[PDB]
């Protein structure tokens, strides 16, 4: 039985030849929807997504190394890209021209656009143990922050910032006047950190984050909860029904309903309610890991990429296995009950 | 020794369920031989060794 | 492909419309005036949003080409012995209801077919009101402000702002203003009214020009229960160059239940009562003519509401009175509550009663007239069926 697309979701055309590392949907300032993917074949691709479900390959840029993160500028004219080639790039979509904007001493694992009242920069996190900020014109960073280890996962919702490193490092950042350290948090997970996602309260204000480890477990953590011993919790996920424990590769919050999606090495995506503390859906098992997922600006679209994630090392890598991006209509299923 | 030259073997453990179960951890970085590196670090150095 | 099999039915999506089928024998009970009624356990919102996912949109009616159509329940051409009163589905919360005319004591499983198609009417650009010339003398004190302006896509418009004074004889709200630009035809883009209670509701609006080419315009508004002496008025008009397909003598409000669709909601002018099983060829005040070839007219069909007013369909012809044929099928009497929807007038084009539709043929026939296939012709959208089976708890821990 063919289990490449058990949910039978929309399949993006011209999918990355190599494994897909990262996914990022255009901001609400563009009309329509555009999806960016980086891959381990060094490229970054753009597809327009219509409301009909069709996808049109738009353009493509290349690094000299695997692309590990992507994101957009607030206004939608630029795509930023973070590569294993120790560089980051700003892709001007009108001109289809990319230029370097960042230099690291190791691979760049995370990239994020910060629009603040008094400044706009891109934040890069690297395995060289720094967090840097570029103004997109100068070769010198506006700011360099020292991390406790190599940058694994990173998430930004102005004015909050969450960074996970190796050895379960977890730092929350304040961004209001200048980026600055706010709190180092003793980790709620006992295993390696892989992904992180900030969520908002009812005011649309960042109040906490979801953190995912390699150990089939996600932590839900509020920054200023009324009752920490009760309001911060973890939960098990991406396990079989002897139990197999898989890695959580990606977390994403529905921008409107505040529910969340997790995707894992087990080849399944799951939908949750961190408030009701319930599970809304678990997909059927794809025949390879789900490496990255992403919601569009209004949460009508859930993108999730089917690619090997090295979770079993090189022996289980089949380079002739094809990679897919699936699009799924999420407007109804991510609403709470 | 970079990359993933040591054979993958899911570590054994124990957990509780809601009752008492045993687990296998299907992630190469759970093995002690790899627990100081991430999946992407391991894969990049396998890629630089043309170990695809 | 995406079906909804729930409580003896199955709403499937062909790609441009819905096809519905009974899954069990339907016994005809309490037959009145040749018809029986039957409730379905599905609403229009279940089919367009809650039980199906159409493309990547939050609702089928949110799609580019479906955001301009009228959802229309219509019988199938492959149902010999079964007729259905067609009707617009202009709400999403009321369960779908059928009106079946049959001689059969029962309808076998899978034989009661019907469609929900998406009707795209004739565009608003083919219709406009007409300003007739009269003998109007200038008022000694001018009453309002008239500013030329651009509207729509860089088109010539006219912003009139003026108080309306109530005539004591007619009750109509009138005003005389001096238009800076001359025009024969027009469309009404909005009417903002400001009384003593504030925002105020309008039934019709006419504009007359004078026959001495002076540029004097007489505004007349017929209102709903507004008893005020003066209304403050703001009216934006589109000025229409050259003839359109339909020419009206008076403007009507946009449809409240189908916003941004081009159709006329027909309300009950005079309050009347209907005994069960009784018909009524109600005559509406509306009239129109042609300004210019396939033929053009209006479909007169019913709407959807919790207590449906069933309408035997008719074609409304240029120069002919608008009759709305009501057919009481309820067990109680029906009084025609004022300002509520009786029928819709949908403008279509056709080539030459019993409105049926063929799924394979892409053919929709009203009587002997053939509705233009383009009207119900939309692109195929791949939609999936939403299940929502289980919501089990997290198995969660704390520190
Ligand atoms: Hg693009
Ligand atoms: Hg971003
Ligand atoms: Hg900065
Ligand atoms: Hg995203
Ligand atoms: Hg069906
Ligand atoms: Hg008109
Ligand atoms: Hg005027
Ligand atoms: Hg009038
Ligand atoms: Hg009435
Ligand atoms: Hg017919
Ligand atoms: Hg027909
Ligand atoms: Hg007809
Ligand atoms: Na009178």
């Amino acid at each position: 039985e063919d289990n490449h697309n058990p949910m039978k979701d929309i399949e993006v055309t011209s999918s990355p030849d190599d494994s897909i590392g990262c996914l990022s949907f255009s901001p609400p300032t563009l009309p329509g929807n555009f999806l960016i993917a980086g891959s381990w074949a060094n490229d970054v691709r753009c597809w327009e997504v219509q409301d009909s479900g069709q996808t049109i390959p738009k353009a493509q840029q290349m690094h000299t190394g695997p692309v590990l993160d992507v994101c957009w500028s607030d206004d939608g004219s630029k795509v930023f890209t973070a590569s294993c080639d120790k560089t980051a790039k700003m892709w001007d979509l009108n001109s289809n021209q990319a230029i370097q904007i960042a230099q690291h001493d190791a691979p760049v694992k995370t990239i994020h656009w910060i629009k603040a009242p008094n400044y706009s920069c891109v934040m890069t996190g690297s395995w060289d143990k720094t967090l840097k900020f570029w103004d997109t014109r100068s070769s010198n960073p506006m700011m360099v922050l020292q991390l406790p280890e190599r940058c694994y996962c990173a998430d930004v919702i102005y004015p909050m910032a969450v960074v996970a490193t190796a050895e379960r490092g977890l730092i929350v950042y304040q961004l209001e006047n200048q980026p600055s350290e706010f709190r180092r948090i003793e980790s709620p997970l006992k295993h390696q950190h892989r992904c992180v996602a900030i969520f908002k309260d009812k005011q649309n204000k960042p109040t906490g984050f979801a953190l995912g480890s390699i150990e089939g477990r996600v932590a839900i953590h509020y920054i200023n909860p009324p009752n920490p011993a009760k309001d911060n919790f973890t939960f098990k996920c991406h396990r079989s029904n002897p139990q197999d424990i898989y890695a959580v590769n990606g977390i994403a919050f529905h921008p409107v309903h505040g529910t969340l999606a997790t995707v894992g090495s087990d080849g399944r995506f799951s939908f949750w309610d961190k408030d009701a503390r319930t599970k809304l859906k678990t997909s059927e098992q794809l025949d390879q890991p789900i490496a990255a997922c992403c919601f569009n600006h209004n949460g009508n679209i859930f993108a999730y990429a089917s690619s090997y994630d090295w979770s079993k090392g090189h022996e289980f890598y089949n380079p002739q296995k094809k990679n897919y991006i699936f699009l799924r209509n999420a407007a109804e299923e991510l609403k709470p009950r | 020794p970079t990359g993933t030259t040591i054979k993958f073997n899911p570590p054994t453990g124990t957990d509780t369920m809601v009752t008492n179960i045993s687990t296998k951890h299907q992630c190469i970085t759970a093995m002690k031989e790899y627990e100081s590196k991430s999946l992407e670090e391991l894969r990049l150095e396998d890629y630089q060794a043309n170990r695809k | 492909a995406p079906s909804i099999i729930l409580n003896h039915w199955c709403v499937t999506w062909q790609g441009h419309h819905f096809l519905c089928r009974n899954l069990s024998n339907i016994k005809i009970l309490n037959r009145r005036n040749g018809y029986t009624t039957l409730d379905l356990p599905l609403t229009l919102g279940d089919l367009t949003q809650y039980r199906l996912a159409h493309g990547l949109s939050e609702n089928l009616m949110a799609l580019s080409p479906y955001s301009w159509t009228i959802p229309f329940l219509v019988s199938s051409s492959e149902t010999p012995g079964i007729e259905l009163l067609p009707k617009v589905i202009n709400d999403f919360g009321t369960p779908l209801s059928l009106a079946i005319k049959t001689n059969l004591p029962s309808i076998p499983a899978h034989q009661l077919l019907f469609y929900i198609i998406f009707l795209r009417p004739s565009p608003l650009t083919s219709m406009s009101c007409y300003a007739r010339p009269l003998s109007l003398a200038s008022t000694p004190s001018t009453n309002g402000l008239c500013q030329s302006v651009s509207v729509l896509d860089n088109k010539p418009g006219l912003l009139i702002t003026t108080p309306l004074h109530r005539d004591p004889a007619s009750g109509k709200y009138t005003s005389n203003v001096q238009s800076p630009t001359t025009f024969n035809l027009f469309r009404v883009l909005y009417i903002k009214l400001s009384g003593e209670e504030g925002m105020v509701k309008v039934k019709h609006l006419t504009i007359d020009k004078d026959s001495l080419q002076e540029g004097f315009l007489q505004l007349c508004l017929n209102m709903c229960g507004v008893s005020y002496e003066t209304l403050q008025c703001e009216i934006l008009l589109e000025l229409v160059q050259g003839p359109t397909n339909f020419i009206f003598p008076a403007a009507f409000p946009p449809p409240v239940s189908l916003p941004h669709r081009n159709c006329i909601e027909l309300t009950c002018d005079t309050e009347r009562c209907l005994k069960p099983g009784d018909v009524m060829k109600l005559k509406h005040r509306l009239l129109y003519e042609l300004g210019q070839t396939p033929q053009n007219a209006f479909l007169i069909v019913g709407a959807h509401s919790p207590e449906t007013v069933w309408i035997s369909p008719s074609l409304w012809l240029p120069g002919q009175p608008l009759y709305i044929n009501i057919i009481n099928l309820s067990h109680k009497p029906l009084l025609l509550s004022r300002h509520s929807i009786l029928a819709l007038a949908i403008p279509i084009s056709y080539t030459r009663t019993t409105i049926c539709y063929s799924g394979n043929s892409r053919v929709l026939t009203c009587g002997a007239a053939h509705v233009l296939e383009a009207h119900f012709k939309h692109p195929p959208i791949t939609s999936r069926a939403i299940t929502d089976g289980g919501e089990s708890p997290m198995e969660w821990q704390t520190l």
